[PDB]
């Protein structure tokens, strides 16, 4: 399955559960 | 025999996921839909209205 | 010309706002501006020095206030989303 430099008020909030924590689950 | 069958099935899942590129269609489709919506939202700033 | 500092640049009447940095993009002789998907100016050619500068906007982000209940306590913590801690506004800049 496949950081964007959008400066028009668009932002991507990081997920609370990191990929490491999901892998630990 | 059952253990060998289970191991071979897991190996075949490994191979099918590695080879076929469109195996993860659903997640890629979700990502593409979100990215396309964001791109359309950005591109809407170029129109005069 | 002021680089690496957020300024209210006015390039031939462009009257934009952002921080100017040296750009490696090669403008053709007949073009003086560079836009993007949102049709906002991204790179400009200096009318005097004839150099290409990238217009990226000033560091912006949301402010999230981490607080317990007011009946519980009064202290709060502030989260600056997608902002490095090295960024230090000494003067008043928007929030707080
Ligand atoms: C004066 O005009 C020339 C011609 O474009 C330019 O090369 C030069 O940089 C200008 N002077 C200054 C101080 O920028
Ligand atoms: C929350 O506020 C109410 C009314 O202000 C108060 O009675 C209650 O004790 C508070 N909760 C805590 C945990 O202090
Ligand atoms: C913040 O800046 C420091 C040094 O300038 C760098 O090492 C670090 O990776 C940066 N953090 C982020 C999230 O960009």
């Amino acid at each position: 399955v496949t950081c964007a430099q959008k400066f028009n008020g668009l932002t991507v909030l990081p997920p609370l559960l990191t990929d490491e924590m999901i892998a630990q689950y | 025999l059952i253990a060998n069958q289970f191991n071979s099935a897991i190996g075949k899942i490994q191979d099918s996921l590695s080879s076929t590129p469109s195996a993860l269609g659903k997640l890629q489709d979700v990502v593409n839909q979100n990215a396309q919506a964001l791109n359309t939202l950005v591109k809407q700033l170029s129109s005069n209205f | 010309l002021v680089k690496n500092k957020c300024v209210n640049f006015n390039f031939n009447g462009l009257t934009g706002t952002g921080v100017l940095t040296e750009s490696n993009k090669k403008f053709l002789p007949f073009q003086q501006f560079g836009r993007d998907i949102a049709d906002t100016t991204d790179a400009v050619r200096d009318p005097q020095t004839l150099e290409i500068l990238d217009i990226t906007p000033c560091s912006f982000g949301g402010v999230s206030v981490i607080t317990p209940g007011t009946n519980t306590s009064n202290q709060v913590a502030v989260l600056y989303q997608d902002v490095n801690c090295t960024e230090v506004p000494v003067a008043i800049h928007a929030d707080q």
